[PDB]
């Protein structure tokens, strides 16, 4: 079977491009708010194991199956543990390259704040709250104004849409910090903390916000889910793989002809996403240089992948890659590709916390180095040295950024090898020689200061 | 020379065929002298083995005069403190045959109080050796004819 | 109650809920550290204890993990050494050659544990340098070289939980995190020399010594 | 060795060393366990003070404390 | 580069006051409310915020005022204002220019925007212009990828940008109205494609009570 | 500087770290003889299985059965290969690196033929 | 040390007198000569200590640029 | 002495005993 | 041959009273002091060395990690009271202050070497 003909009767995410509002009665038009207090009553139990034959994954990066995570929340005693009970909606955005979420959010919030209400009715949860990126003024905004429409309406508070089950939804904004994405931390800020992530164990399910049970979820996660519950779960099956059943936002981005944001089914091929919702390559097939199909946190892919390759989890996993926000940035011969690499190590180094070893000092070795092979100031061995360097980070951290940071590096060195010994070859011959971290002959402490050679990315 | 290169070995590894060798060649003067050899010990070409005061001279007569043993030199006689043990000077002997070109090593143990017996019977060249483990550590060897 | 488990090889036995380097210093298993204090609370950013649980894929911190029936634990393999020279690479990246000045010297936990479980030379040798920090006042009793800093979050801790001292703390974000108080404060309280001693390296010391 | 008072340590008048008449101020044997320490003090007629050993005290520490849930007004702000 | 520590001077310093106005107060109760009643700490970044849109910027004596409000000593709160890089730590001009410098934006040409930025005002990033009206500083991914190259300007996402259209949007925020927020000179609408819709096509939604399970 | 040692990247001190692989010294009281005599070893194994061997080794662990008892319930295949040699003689005292000598005659030696002192390769 | 990579011939003498032991010093005098002419050809290239700065001191080149050999120099010498 | 390291500094060595003077692991049943 | 305390060019002294020589000498003929200096320096108040103690080894100019302890080519210093032979810090800094120019000569020809 193949995959790729997503028809509108379909798509999820109708009102994903503006065309039917956003308001409360457009989307009772688009079936939102439609039987939700029937499915409030069908119970905890029915809706986590449609939630399971669904065969819905996390959207966030992680590919999690949802409905497990949201049954670590109902284990056998929960109600001797007399408290709140939280679900927190992951609308940070910072994966450079993902748009996804902010198109749920500012152009069908009603759908997202019903899933609030179902997802926390599933973990039994009585209260939700929303961490959108403080930059997403205007779209947050917007999901207020609708969280309001849904508290005017009786559909969220006390007897939520005429029901027995009491439940409200709070916005926290975050202002500014890509790993307050992370679950822990995310936490930490809406407990008013900085934004250090948290070790696990504990696990959220037990001791999270407040304290209190909760769990963490992607908006779209939840965005979906009611449509999951009402038109019943095997059609979410219906497309995709075996297991990577669903329909999937993805946003293309970068060197493309038509930057896009389209829904289509999972197990998609990426040539046909590439050509067939977005204008193709910007200079034909073969101007390719590399994809990357899941955002900054995950390695490039070379041309010989990229043309017979399927967009999911086991596959992309499957060429030593991962679909993470399924954010696929395009890339093109004429640019150049250690620049991209470096700019994530950058991003890296700017958005790490600063709490453990590898992560705080090996985004800054990482970005030096890197800094370093795009002018050509090394070595050829000095690639091996930083392929260890990530490999010092890739499994010796508290969170997934410093996995996040180690990735993208070593698929360059992985596919883009050369590249590099090129840029390197140019440097000995226009420049001069240099030695293990980028010093020359001449190099020397003068006064205060390295005055015999480039220091490359300095700029302070 | 643009590049040296010396591989990465351990020096231990050299040893091990030997090292079984003294293994077994231990075991079979432990088995012959039963009575007197309460262990033995193997460290890198070095065979060490453990006897009491009372078996200084049979041990030696038999690491002088057996032929598959034949450890005629005498090296040196020393002693070590252990204050922590209830015999705390141990008496160590050092031997070389240069017939068959190996060493052995005999310990045994004393006090401030009680002696042990002296070689000197066996190996004339004993006797300034006992005569410094007295000075230095107060043994007193019993047999000795100027100590 | 008790449990039982094992660290390479021994059964040891101790009370349910006990972190993992518990369990180790029970056993006579000697795990490193620089941020776990037996009296302050768990922080696990050092990275140094991590060890080797049949359990979990990846190496797991022995501060912060929880003490469970049947558990096998190695601190002796390959991973874990490796893991350990990584981390010290990491940690003396931007570490100062201070060795000299640094009243810490002959007492210094980086010290040994870069001899015990590090590698022998660097491969640090970039050219724009090491990460510099600039000296906090904090009073005439604790002397302040934060170059030496390797962010362990004791001080911060026992001046916090210990001490009610609130005023010290964990200030910026990554790299540029730096400890201390936001503005020029005093470490007021009678209880304050103890961050000296807490400090594995020597960026809070004695003034008058 | 205790010090004994008069002969431990005193400043030297020409170039300011720290002299001593004490023969036992830098001595210090050591010993697996202490009966055999004991057993060597009593052999050798030496006065002796045991200063018994102050160990740690064990107390169960769970990293999830740190983040519990507060009922009431909260006793002190956490940083990490 | 982030700045972790503070030096007063004679406009940033903890002697200068603050205090929320009236309207301020009571949108802060409003936040307070929105948390437990013991885990009111929780509200301290968007009570900072509120106190840095009515004066623009994060002062020492705001981090100290909302710890007053909040109950908790005032190193939390710096430490909160100096991890989160949207509190402005240093005054500000009127709009705050943020281009996105990462990967997407530069593959599609942010470079093009920085260099026309900083020949217009004639400026660099962390600095701010003689007329106190433009701050610029170069940012991470702000989420509007597909909509490259981009850049905002006080809360307000300008998006497709060209080195022509920064520059006189420069012109007009600098006197007179500012076009408003979206793809620039309406080339597109959101995140479709540019060429046009390619999927959602019609003109009444499906609604999905017509494709029910046969329960419920 | 030599290659594997210098080496940046695929150089780890714990694969060169021969202080920490030191060898342990090995010793044998007699009772751990007589394990390995009246039961076999690992490369010749002479013990029964499961809680039986285990049972059997704790009875030589306290003073069950003697050296000499070991020695005479010993039988002729034991003592001719593990305690003497095949052919029954007892081993020598082994040398590392054995040295075969070898006597320089006439022209090539130190002194001529009427000294009292000879030359050895 | 390297006497298993260069020739040099052993003196032995009868009659245990101290006119062999002459005869032997002297003999010895020659094949040191010998021995030194062979190491004066066969020098080889490298390290003349061990290349384990746990053990050895390293350069002072690395100890003033390098953590980690600042820390093994204070520590080997202190 | 007093600088003695406070951190141990060799660990355990190696077993270089031969298999033939290893006492025999019983087979598990 | 003779010891002696060198300077930078500055004019400052370079020791730092690490302690490295004092600890690493086999004699135990190093005895230093040292304390905060007014403009915050680590300094050394005492520097001593009795000659009649060292055995001329080295250790010393090899453990300082600023080449301020070194060893002069210098034997003609011979005295007729041993109480000449306990230098002091002022004796090391003008031994220095005198040597520099010997000791220069050396060190660019040894230092690659060390
Ligand atoms: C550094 C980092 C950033 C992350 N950022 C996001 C994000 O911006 N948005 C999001 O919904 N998930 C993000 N995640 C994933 C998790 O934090 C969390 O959202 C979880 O995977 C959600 O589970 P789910 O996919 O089932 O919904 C991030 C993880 C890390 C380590
Ligand atoms: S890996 Fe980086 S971002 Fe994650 S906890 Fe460690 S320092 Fe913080
Ligand atoms: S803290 Fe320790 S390792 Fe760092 S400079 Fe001081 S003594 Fe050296
Ligand atoms: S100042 Fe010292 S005690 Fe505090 S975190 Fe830094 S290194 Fe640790
Ligand atoms: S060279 Fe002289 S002063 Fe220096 S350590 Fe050796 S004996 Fe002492
Ligand atoms: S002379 Fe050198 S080694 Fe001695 S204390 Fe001064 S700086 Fe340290
Ligand atoms: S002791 Fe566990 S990470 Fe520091
Ligand atoms: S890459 Fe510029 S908005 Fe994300």
């Amino acid at each position: 079977r193949q995959y790729g003909g997503l028809k509108d009767q379909d798509r999820i995410f109708q009102n994903l491009y503006d065309n039917y509002g956003w308001d409360l009665a457009s989307a009772r038009k688009q079936g939102d708010w439609y039987k939700t207090k029937e499915l409030i009553l069908k119970g905890d139990t029915w809706i986590i194991d449609e939630i399971k034959k669904s065969g819905l994954r996390g959207r966030g990066g992680a590919g999690f199956p949802s409905g497990l995570k949201w049954s670590f929340m109902n284990p056998p005693g929960w109600e001797k543990n007399e408290g709140p009970r939280y679900l927190v909606v992951n609308a940070d955005e910072g994966e450079p390259g993902t748009c996804k979420d902010r198109e749920i959010m500012r152009k069908d919030p009603h759908k997202l704040v019903e899933g609030c209400l179902l997802a926390g009715r599933a973990m039994n949860a009585t209260a939700a709250y929303i961490y959108i990126r403080g930059e997403f003024y205007n779209e947050a905004a917007v999901l207020q104004t609708a969280i309001n429409e849904a508290y005017a309406a009786g559909l969220i508070g006390k007897d939520a849409c005429g029901s027995g089950y009491d439940f409200d939804v709070y916005i926290h904004r975050g202002m500014g910090a890509y790993v307050c994405g992370e679950e822990t931390s995310l936490i930490e800020s809406l407990e008013g903390k900085a934004g250090k992530p948290r070790l696990k164990p504990p696990f959220p399910a037990g001791v999270g916000l407040f304290g209190r049970p909760s769990t963490v979820t992607n908006v779209e996660t939840v965005a979906v889910a009611p449509t999951i519950l009402r038109r019943g779960g095997d059609w979410f099956a219906s497309f995709g793989r075996e297991r990577n059943s669903g329909t999937k936002l993805f946003c293309i981005s970068g060197n493309v002809n038509e930057p896009c944001t389209v829904e289509e089914e999972m197990s998609i091929p990426l040539r046909e996403l590439l050509e067939k919702h977005c204008g193709g390559i910007k200079g034909g097939w073969d101007n390719l240089l590399g994809v990357i199909p899941g955002g900054c946190s995950v390695p490039i892919l070379p041309k010989n992948i990229c043309e017979d390759v399927l967009m999911d989890f086991d596959a992309l996993k499957d060429v030593q890659s991962g679909l993470g926000t399924a954010a696929v940035i395009v890339i093109n011969k004429q640019q150049d590709v250690i620049r991209a690499i470096q700019r994530f190590a950058a991003f890296y180094k700017h958005e790490s916390c600063g709490q453990c070893t590898p992560c705080r000092e090996g985004t800054t070795w990482l970005l030096k180095a890197m800094d370093r092979f795009r002018t050509g100031q090394a070595k050829e061995r000095e690639i091996d040295m930083l392929y260890e360097l990530t490999k010092d980070i890739e499994g010796h951290t508290i969170c997934a950024l410093g996995d996040a940071a180690a990735w993208p590096i070593q698929g360059l060195i992985r596919n883009f090898r050369p590249e590099m010994e090129t840029r390197m070859k140019k440097f000995h011959d226009e420049v001069g020689a240099v030695s293990v971290g980028g010093w020359m002959k001449d190099a020397r402490v003068e006064k205060g200061k390295v005055v015999g050679a480039p220091l490359p990315g300095v700029h302070h | 020379v643009d590049e040296v290169y010396e591989p990465i070995v351990n020096p231990a590894d050299r040893y091990l065929q030997h090292v079984s060798d003294l293994h077994q060649y231990a075991k079979y003067i432990m088995a012959a002298l039963p009575k007197y050899i309460q262990g033995f010990s193997v460290w890198k070409d070095e065979l060490t083995l453990h006897v009491a005061p009372s078996a200084v001279i049979p041990v030696t007569t038999f690491l002088r005069d057996n032929t598959s043993t034949q450890y005629k030199s005498i090296i040196d006689i020393t002693a070590v403190d252990y204050p922590s043990r209830e015999n705390r000077f141990e008496v160590v002997y050092n031997f070389l045959s240069v017939r068959h070109n190996s060493r052995i090593r005999l310990k045994t143990y004393a006090t401030e109080v009680t002696p042990v017996p002296s070689i000197t019977c066996l190996y004339e060249g004993a006797n300034w050796f006992e005569r410094e483990a007295y000075d230095m550590y107060g043994v007193f060897f019993e047999g000795h004819p100027d100590l | 109650a008790e449990i039982e488990l094992t660290i390479d090889g021994h059964k040891v036995s101790i009370e349910a809920g006990s972190a993992l380097i518990q369990a180790c210093e029970k056993a006579g298993v000697t795990v490193p550290r620089y941020c776990y204090h037996d009296k302050l609370a768990i922080a696990g950013n050092c990275r140094m204890c991590l060890v080797d649980v049949e359990r979990a894929p990846k190496p797991v911190a022995s501060c912060a993990y929880p003490v469970a029936p049947g558990m096998v634990v190695r601190t002796d393999t390959e991973r874990v050494k490796q893991a350990r020279e990584n981390v010290m690479e990491m940690m003396l990246q931007n570490h100062p050659l201070d060795c000299p000045v640094c009243d810490q010297g002959g007492e210094c936990d980086l010290q040994d544990q870069s001899m015990r479980y590090g590698r022998d030379r660097g491969r640090f040798t970039e050219i724009t340098g090491k990460r510099s920090t600039e000296d906090k006042n904090i009073g005439p009793l604790v002397k302040t070289s934060m170059n030496r800093c390797i962010h362990c979050t004791r001080c911060v801790r026992f001046a916090n939980d210990i001490a009610g001292a609130p005023e010290l703390g964990s200030s910026g974000r990554g790299n540029d995190m730096q400890i201390g108080t936001y503005l020029e404060k005093n470490l007021n309280t009678e209880l304050s020399g103890n961050v000296i001693d807490l400090c594995p390296v020597g960026a809070l010391t004695n003034k008058p010594y | 060795w205790d010090i004994v008072d008069v002969a431990n340590r005193w400043e030297n008048d020409l170039i300011g060393w720290q002299s001593s008449g004490d023969y036992m101020q830098a001595t210090q044997m050591k010993f697996t366990s202490k009966e055999s320490a004991i057993k060597f003090a009593n052999k050798q007629g030496w006065d002796f003070y045991i200063q018994e050993p102050h160990h740690r005290k064990f107390r169960v520490k769970q990293y999830a404390n740190n983040f519990v849930h507060s009922y009431g007004k909260l006793k002190h702000i956490r940083t990490k | 580069h982030i700045v972790s520590v503070h030096r007063n001077t004679e406009n940033n310093n903890p002697s200068i006051p603050f205090e929320f106005s009236p309207e301020n107060m009571k949108r802060a109760e409003e936040v307070i409310a929105k948390y437990p009643p013991q885990y009111k700490k929780a509200a301290v970044m968007p009570l900072l915020d509120i106190g840095q849109r009515q004066l623009g910027y994060t002062s020492i004596s705001v981090m100290n005022y909302v710890a007053k409000l909040l109950e908790m000593p005032p190193m939390r709160v710096y430490e909160v204002a100096t991890f989160y890089t949207m509190y402005n730590r240093t005054p500000m001009g009127r709009y705050h220019l943020q281009i996105c410098t990462t990967t997407p934006c530069q593959l599609c040409g942010s470079d093009g925007i920085m260099e026309a930025v900083q020949n217009t005002l004639n400026i660099k990033p962390g600095e701010t212009t003689k007329d106190n009206l433009f701050t610029l500083s170069e940012v991470e991914c702000l989420g509007a990828c597909v909509n490259a190259p981009m850049m905002a300007i006080n809360d307000d996402y300008y998006e497709d940008l060209t080195p022509e259209g920064t520059v006189k949007l420069l012109e007009d925020c600098k006197a007179g109205k500012m076009p408003t927020p979206g793809p620039e000179n309406h080339v597109r609408r959101d995140c479709e494609p540019a060429s046009g819709q390619k999927v959602l096509l019609s003109k009444e939604p499906h609604n999905v009570a017509d494709f029910l399970q046969e329960g419920i | 500087s030599s290659y594997p040692t210098n080496d940046i990247a695929e150089n780890p001190y714990w694969k060169r770290d021969h202080r920490r692989a030191y060898p342990q010294t090995a010793f044998f009281d007699q009772k751990t003889v007589t394990g390995l005599l009246e039961l076999g070893s690992e490369a010749t194994p002479r013990i029964a299985d499961g809680e039986a061997g285990t049972k059997a080794l704790a009875n030589i662990a306290n003073g069950g059965v003697s050296f000499t008892q070991a020695l005479g319930k010993s039988s002729k295949d034991v003592i001719y290969g593990e305690v003497l040699t095949v052919n029954g003689l007892p081993p020598v005292a082994p040398t590392l690196a054995p040295k075969q000598w070898k006597i320089i005659e006439g022209e090539a030696a130190i002194y001529p033929k009427g000294y009292p002192c000879r030359t050895f390769h | 040390d390297a006497y298993d990579k260069v020739d040099f011939d052993v003196p032995v003498g009868m009659n245990g007198d101290c006119y062999d032991r002459y005869l032997i010093r002297m003999a010895e005098f020659r094949q040191s000569l010998r021995i030194i002419e062979q190491c004066c050809n066969d020098m080889p290239a490298g390290a003349v200590k061990v290349e384990d700065f746990k053990i050895n001191s390293p350069p002072r080149n690395l100890m003033k640029e390098d953590m980690e050999a600042l820390i093994h120099h204070f520590l080997l010498y202190t | 002495s007093a600088g003695s390291t406070a951190w141990e500094p060799v660990g355990p060595g190696r077993d270089d005993r031969p298999d033939s003077f290893k006492l025999p692991t019983p087979k598990p049943e | 041959g003779e010891h002696a305390l060198r300077r930078y060019p500055s004019g400052e002294e370079r020791c730092i009273a690490c302690k490295l020589c004092e600890a690493i000498c086999p004699a135990l003929a190093i005895t230093i002091d040292a304390e905060e200096r007014i403009d915050g320096s680590r300094r050394t108040t005492k520097y001593d060395i009795d000659m009649t103690k060292c055995i001329y080894c080295g250790y010393c100019q090899e453990s300082c990690p600023v080449d301020a302890i070194v060893e002069t080519p210098n034997v003609e210093y011979a005295t007729e009271t041993r109480e000449e032979l306990l230098y002091n810090k002022e004796k090391l800094l003008a031994n220095g202050d005198k040597w520099e120019l010997e000791l220069q000569y050396a060190l660019d020809a040894d230092a690659p070497y060390r």
